[PDB]
């Protein structure tokens, strides 16, 4: 879902 | 500067929206959700006209045909779904991605359809049948958006890949790929009006102008938060020339388009504001937030 969120790179 | 005042809050999805969209008509909103729903509201008065149902999962996008009739809807359930708006039907469901289906849109003509998946893929549709009649190897990554340009010749693609890429709609050749430094994802690509540029969104805080037959950027606008969401943008044009976008600190960002600077911020959203959408003759933005919110605004301005 675009609604949830892509965890950054680290 | 523009004076954008809020006029409506539209409540009433019960999950995140994902995507808000005005008809080409001027008419009409429509939003899709990860509550599986897609609504439509009034464009002008916001007030709440019906709900679309049928997907199974949550809806990432949701696009119109040009005659302001259809509607098709991006889905994690992996299909997308064309649907007749004045009677709910759903026309037929666009079968073939093996993952998410997350971006999509009608060409001008709106004879056929384009989607962007978490398989990687860029699929072209044709509406009247629903077949695939494409699948171009796109990207490496998920794909976060998909467009077409003014006359339905080139689609535009963007990819957590940190790529843009423009395609022949005829041939399915790859014409262009854009490169920028580093690489960061790209998280939301569309051509400008008049089809000569692409306005990309990474997950750097940063929206930028490229004129992409050249591989040159031509405008930077910063200022906003996106290092998380796949937020869309806008290219505002019925009054003054401003970029329009979302935000990850729930507001509401507009930019003079030629000097980059920021014109106005919209408040009182609370959560990521993930969509804005831009009326087709008039001054009005409508911007809709994720979980924590759920709603959606429309906000109107004197220029």
């Amino acid at each position: 879902m675009r609604t949830e969120p892509r965890p950054p790179a680290p | 500067k523009p004076n954008y005042a809020l006029k409506f809050t539209l409540a009433g999805h019960t999950k995140a929206v994902s995507s808000v969209k005005f008809s080409p008509n001027g008419e009409w909103l429509a939003s899709s959700s990860a509550d599986k729903l897609i609504k439509i509201w009034g464009a002008y008065d916001g007030k709440f006209e019906k709900t679309i149902s049928g997907h199974k999962l949550g809806i990432s996008d949701v696009a119109w045909s040009s005659d302001s009739n259809l509607l098709v809807s991006a889905s994690d359930d992996k299909t997308l779904k064309i649907w007749d708006v004045s009677s709910g039907k759903c026309l037929k469901t666009l079968k073939g991605h093996s993952n998410y289906v997350f971006c999509c849109n009608f060409n001008p003509q709106s004879n056929l359809i384009v989607s962007g998946s978490f398989d990687e893929s860029v699929r072209i549709w044709d509406v009247k049948t629903g077949k695939c009649l494409k699948t171009l190897p796109a990207h490496s990554d998920p794909v976060s958006a998909v467009h077409f340009n003014r006359d339905g010749s080139l689609i535009v693609s963007s990819s957590y890949d940190g790529l843009c890429r423009i395609w022949d709609t005829a041939s399915g050749q790859c014409l262009k790929t854009l490169i920028d430094d580093d690489n960061p994802p790209v998280s939301f690509v569309k051509f400008s009006p008049n089809g000569k540029y692409i306005l990309a969104a990474t997950l750097d805080n940063t929206l930028k102008l490229w004129d992409y037959s050249k591989g040159k950027c031509l405008k930077t606008y910063t200022g906003h938060k996106n290092e998380k969401y796949c937020i869309f943008a806008n290219f505002s044009v019925t009054g003054g020339k401003w970029i329009v976008s979302g935000s990850e600190d729930n507001l509401v960002y507009i930019w003079n388009l030629q000097t980059k600077e920021i014109v106005q911020k919209l408040q009182g959203h609370t959560d990521v504001v993930i969509s804005t959408a831009c009326h087709p003759t008039e001054n009005i933005i409508a911007s809709a937030a994720l979980e924590n919110d759920k709603t959606i605004k429309l906000w109107k301005s004197d220029c």
